RNA sequence: GUGAUGCAUGGCCGUUUUUAGUUCGUGAAUGAUUUGUCUGGUUAAUUCCGAUAACGAACGAGAUCUUAACCUGCUAAUUAGCGGCGAGUACACUGUACUUGCUGCUUCUUAGAGGAACAUUGUGUGUCUAACACAAGGAAGUUUAAGGCAACAACAGGUCUGUGAUGUCCUUAGAUGAACUAGGCUGCACGCGUGCUACACUGAUAUAUAUAACGAGUAAAAUAUGCUUGCAUACUUUUCCUCCGCCGAAAGGCGUAGGUAAUCUUUAUCAAUAUAUAUCGUGAUGGGGAUAGAUUAUUGCAAUUAUUAAUCUUGAACGAGGAAUGCCUAGUAAGCAUGAUUCAUCAGAUUGUGCUGACUACGUCCCUGCCCUUUGUACACA
């Protein structure tokens, strides 16, 4: 019997509870989508409460923890979301990386749209952290869906 | 221990358990810290 | 017979109601005169010398005003007015003293028509005022 | 057909330089009851000239410390001002009221070498200088503000040394004869 | 028979689905509410540390209600209704009688 | 003192085995538990001993433990 | 000089129609003529309002706050003490802390509303929880408005 | 306050298409160019339409560099 | 500072210019002679 | 582990930096490199026009949307109404303020939706190109204004005291974990900020009408029994804002209406600068309040370090301001309040909102600080 105006809040907290469950649990596959294997998941909520850019993300923590080079991962990675069909790509790994100084390198194709409201319903981001054996190294991507049409399309027959 | 339901100790964030800068702003029971990364995914459109 | 008009204009808006009788007008209880400013009451006077009181002898215009500044009330009341007579000599009375009536309210003024759409903003981060800064120090 | 404070409607004014006029702009559409209506100066350059003198002065005799931001004392101050000056002068106070703006201006200052001045500054520097002789003459000086109104516009539009703009006006002008 | 949402699209949508059953069944059916939006919005400082510059920033939601009635079977309502609600709508049901 | 007993070790036992998965919560102060009519204290230490003894599992949270039962934890705390 | 002329259709069927102050001041003057009511010998040790800090200086302050607090009964059929206490609102100076504003004093109003019943003209009532007037006071307030209209028209 | 090469590339692009359609009328032209554009921004399906009027009102003048 | 008196156009400030008189005491004169500020008769 | 290390790191953020800058493919000109990316014109802007060993691209800028506004006699009325008549309480005479109740009706109180603003039309400046002007309709002509997103590269900027983000080093029973008693950041020659309160009659003071908006709001009392006010066990929900009717000058205290909320505070209305007349009529003055002891009630178990708070006593400086120095062009500065956060109690802090709608600029490179071109460098930590 509590009002809709504070629902409203719980019930932005819980979604963002079981984004968080499957953040920290979600590194195998991508995302089947969620419930309204599975008996765990779904017991665990129950008592408590009683082609995708983030898969390439988790696919780049999961490239690089186990000691594979950067370069080439990031490059399988720049091969992966064009085959798959994202029309640029972007992607930071800055750190300690091997040298007592931090250091950032980038990877960029496309157009990597990166200002305005249009930007930001368009462009998809995701970004990760990576413990390492000298300290941590974090990770940054940015997929673009094709273009719902783009402000700056035009065309005519 | 002496314990109340009152005061800056009776209630704190919920993630990275201190009691320094928690707002409960419509009882949301958070820091401003891990609030700030929340914002989008709880619902808070950052607008105008 | 009857027909009600609206005035936005700032914060206030009036609402009247143009009906049959002899020229009552009515402020909620009160009349055109008890408002306060005799200032402002010969503001809406003004309408009533460009037109004429013996117009306003045939048709009963209810008034009820509520909320907002002393000048937006009277702004919006002028306007309201205006609409009333302007859609009852449309329907009922006279058009083409209509056709000279919106010429002669144009005449004194525009702003009597329609008013304006100035209003103030969202302040600004930085300091109390919208536009104005915390004093820095070196 | 429209009364100044329900007694002015200044049929008849003086020719002034005839520039000045424009500047002051006593005029129908410009006539009102009392000063502080809506008007509105930020688009352009003529309607802050547009705006009446009378309130040129309710809204620029105003500042003096705490007494900031009163203006609806300001035309209180004002609306009392007149009746004292046609009381104490047998003349309208509007009329001897642009008397004294036409000839309360500086004709010309230096300012980095003498330079004229443009009748937008004539008319504000009178204000400026009629006010200012005000708030001087409202502190330490026994008599009320209202009074001291009444003494500084009839000082300064029938020359009278009394007046604080006067003077500065004969200071800002010496200033020609050593550098122009 | 009251809606609950935040994004305006889901209240147009199901709330487009209300009237065609209510056309198709020739009930006894009152008229539409429209609510004026409320907007929750809060402040918040950046810079977790407190060097630097202080900014903040401001954040909103929308929230949409509507309101009908209908003489209908509450059963059948009920369920026309959740055959073709979002979960992210939340429903209230009541009835009128003339 | 804080003696923990036989009989409470023997009842948290049985409210794990009876479900599977369970969750203990960092904070020990709450005076109830939603599914248990124990104080609280004295199970959260047991739980990450047995944890510390590469038998049941817990991936961590925020405020939350979120525990799993491992196939081979059936065995070892039945008797 | 506070007249103007008239060339709408008037009713004057009210008290709403006429003055407000200069009404509840010929109301205390019929007041200190009939004097009903008493002064009180209670309020002259006790300011009006929190924030005035000043005597009231009139040896009339009751006499029209009683005028308005029945104006305010006659426009408002439904008000009570928060409403009496927030229509009295006045500043208030803290020293060196800013100024606030800040109600008026509850027992003022409560020892005049308590009058105005003894005196009948207004009554309590569940339904329309306020102050509402009774017939008989409405009879009264309105051929008083009569008289003061007339009074001043003719 | 000028106007942007993307918003005058868009505007060169069509007129070449259909001008047998477009017409003196410049709310005509306006209509027309929602009618054959595919611009989601309604500030742009006018800001261009306003450009391309500009363009119309050189010829029968002079040569307008293209078409 | 304070020398007028009240011992000795009924205008307040010509009468206060004329007689030199606080202005309480001017309208008191005022007063005494017809029988905030006024409009003039 | 709020122990060291932010000169070992992540992320975030603050700065260069809200400016106009950055890069690539191919081509052309031992090399670093250059051109493209520009003499000029224009501009919010490498924004465009144009010239052009460059041609063609990508980022940045541009833009999008909320707030105000007009319509869509669309869409409709909850918690907004409009009526209409149902009886009137008092008047007019051949309708009215205050009331009860429903339904002919939705521009009105409103939002679902889109539309409308497009140098728009003509009279002008401009290589007649980019652009800029007047007048006008129109609510909307400075992109209608105001809000956010910030490229490349950098700082050895801040933070490992925010995190179970984190490397390395360092420590745990005489802790560097937790709790409990008391204390401190409120203590003070001074200095600098952010601010808070006067120097009055343009004001000191008492009466009241005409006042809006963003607003925000729900594992514990008490009673009974037993033991002898305290403990244990049982029953409603006090534990939000509050309206009302009472008590107390007040603070505050009592019992209840409403509401998880366009419904109750409250909203046919919440503050202040008001108001018109009234006491004063610039006399360190009655201005103004640095300053006191005496206390009364609330807040929390605890108010001493007078938290907060009602009254009486108080009477420093203050005559518009040293050298210096900050911010600021439209319903904005300023004045005035006031909402919200941190909240058991406490703005003199921070973030929003509204009222009164001030003096003058369709600008300049003089200071300061940026951007570009050329030029000189013995500078490159620049």
């Amino acid at each position: 019997p509590i009002s809709k105006k504070r629902k409203f809040i719980n019930d932005g907290v819980f979604q963002a509870e079981l984004n968080e469950f499957l953040a920290r649990i979600l590194a195998e596959d991508g995302y089947s989508g969620v419930e309204v294997r599975i008996r765990e998941l779904t017991s665990l909520v129950q008592k408590r409460f009683f082609l995708c850019a983030m898969a390439q993300a988790e696919s780049l923590r999961y490239k690089l923890l186990k000691g594979l080079a950067v370069r080439r991962a990031c490059y399988g990675v720049l091969r992966h979301i064009m085959e798959s069909g994202a029309k640029g790509c972007e992607v930071i790994v800055s750190g300690k990386l091997r040298a007592q100084r931090a250091k950032s390198m980038k990877f960029r194709d496309g157009y990597l749209i990166s200002t305005g409201e249009p930007s930001k319903r368009f462009v998809n981001t995701a970004t990760r952290s990576a413990q390492l054996k000298q300290g941590v190294l974090g990770i940054k991507v940015k997929i673009m869906l094709p273009t719902s049409i783009l402000p700056d399309n035009i065309s005519v027959l | 221990v002496h314990p109340k339901k009152y005061g800056q100790g009776s209630r704190q964030c919920r993630v990275c358990s201190n009691k320094h800068a928690i707002i409960r702003k419509y009882n949301i029971n958070i820091c401003r810290q891990c609030f700030r990364e929340r914002a989008d995914i709880i619902g808070f459109k950052k607008y105008r | 017979k009857r027909v009600q008009t609206f005035g936005k204009k700032k914060t206030a808006v009036a609402v009247a109601t143009v009906t049959n009788g002899k020229g009552l007008i009515k402020l909620n209880g009160k009349n055109l005169d008890l408002v306060e400013p005799y200032i402002l009451k010969t503001k809406v006077y003004e309408p009533l010398w460009l037109i004429g009181s013996g117009k306003l002898k045939n048709l009963d215009i209810r008034i009820r005003v509520k909320g907002g500044g002393q000048t937006s009330q009277i702004y919006a009341i002028r306007q309201a007015i205006g609409k009333g007579i302007i859609s009852y000599y449309q329907k009922y009375v006279d058009e083409s003293t209509k056709k000279e009536l919106k010429d002669v309210l144009l005449r004194y003024d525009r702003s009597l028509l329609v008013g304006d759409t100035r209003r103030c903003e969202p302040k600004k981060f930085g300091g109390k005022g919208a536009r104005a800064r915390y004093q820095k120090s070196y | 057909d429209i009364k100044l404070f329900k007694k002015w409607s200044y049929e008849e004014i003086n020719i002034a330089d005839l520039s000045l006029v424009d500047c002051i702009a006593v005029s129908q559409k410009a006539c009102v009851y009392t000063p502080h209506t809506a008007g509105r100066y930020q688009k352009k350059r003529f309607r802050k000239a547009l705006c009446p003198i009378v309130e040129r002065l309710v809204n620029s005799m105003m500042m003096h410390g705490r007494n900031n931001g009163k203006k609806l004392k300001a035309i209180r101050i004002v609306a009392y001002a007149f009746e004292i000056i046609h009381l104490m002068t047998g003349e309208n106070p509007l009329q001897v009221f642009v008397n004294a703006v036409q000839k309360g201006g500086p004709r010309e200052d230096s300012t980095r070498q003498a330079v004229d001045v443009s009748p937008l500054r004539r008319v504000n520097q009178a204000i400026y200088l009629i006010c200012t002789g005000a708030r001087n003459a409202a502190f330490r000086n026994i008599k009320s503000i209202s009074e001291c109104l009444a003494e500084e516009i009839i000082n300064c539009a029938n020359e009278s040394s009394s007046s604080y703009a006067i003077k500065k006006k004969d200071e800002i002008e010496r200033v020609a004869k050593a550098n122009r | 028979i009251a809606l609950t949402s935040k994004n305006l699209r889901a209240i147009e949508k199901v709330c487009s689905d209300i009237m065609k059953g209510a056309k198709e069944k020739n009930l006894n059916v009152s008229g539409p509410v429209r609510l004026p939006v409320k907007t929750l919005r809060i402040t918040t400082r950046k810079s977790p540390c407190g060097e630097g510059t202080n900014t903040w920033d401001r954040f909103e939601l929308r929230i949409y209600k509507r309101l009908i009635d209908l003489y209908s079977q509450c059963e059948v309502v009920t369920q026309m209704t959740s055959i073709n609600i979002d979960p992210v709508v939340e429903v209230e049901v009541i009835i009128t009688d003339s | 003192y804080s003696y923990i007993p036989k009989q409470n070790k023997k009842l948290i036992y049985e409210y794990l085995f009876k479900e599977g998965v369970i969750v203990v919560e960092k904070d020990a102060k709450i005076p109830r538990h939603p599914h248990l009519n124990v104080p609280n204290l004295h199970i959260m230490m047991t739980l990450k001993s047995l944890k510390s003894r590469n038998y049941v599992e817990e991936k961590y949270n925020w405020k939350h433990q979120y525990f799993i039962l491992n196939n081979e934890g059936i065995e070892y705390l039945r008797e | 000089r506070l007249l103007e002329p008239v060339p709408f259709v008037k009713t004057n069927n009210c008290i709403k129609d006429v003055d407000a102050d200069l009404f509840i001041r010929s109301y205390a003057t019929h007041l200190k003529l009939h004097n009903k009511i008493t002064y009180p010998k209670w309020c002259t040790f006790v300011k009006t309002g929190k924030g005035r800090k000043l005597a009231p200086l009139n040896e009339d302050w009751y006499f029209i706050r009683a005028s308005s607090i029945l104006r305010r009964l006659y426009l408002h059929p439904d008000i009570g003490v928060g409403f009496l206490r927030r229509q009295f609102s006045s500043k208030q100076r803290r020293g060196v802390a800013p100024n606030h504003t800040s109600l008026a004093s509850g027992k003022i109003l409560r020892s005049i509303l308590q009058q105005l019943e003894n005196l009948g003209y207004v009554e309590q009532n569940p339904k329309k929880k306020g102050r509402r007037l009774t017939t008989k006071g409405e009879n009264a307030i309105n051929n008083f408005a009569r008289y003061i209209n007339k009074k001043v028209y003719n | 306050r000028v106007r942007t090469k993307t918003i005058k590339r868009a505007a060169r692009q069509i007129v070449e298409k259909y001008y047998a359609k477009l017409t003196l009328d410049f709310q005509i032209n306006k209509k027309i160019t929602e009618e054959v554009a595919i611009i989601p921004s309604k500030r742009m399906k006018n800001k261009v339409a306003g450009f391309v009027t500009h363009l119309m009102k050189r010829i029968q003048k002079g040569p307008v560099r293209g078409i | 500072k304070l020398n007028h008196a009240v011992f000795i156009v009924i205008t307040p400030s010509a009468i206060a210019e004329k007689y030199k008189v606080n202005l309480s005491v001017a309208r008191a004169v005022i007063n005494h002679l017809a029988d905030s500020q006024k409009l003039y008769t």
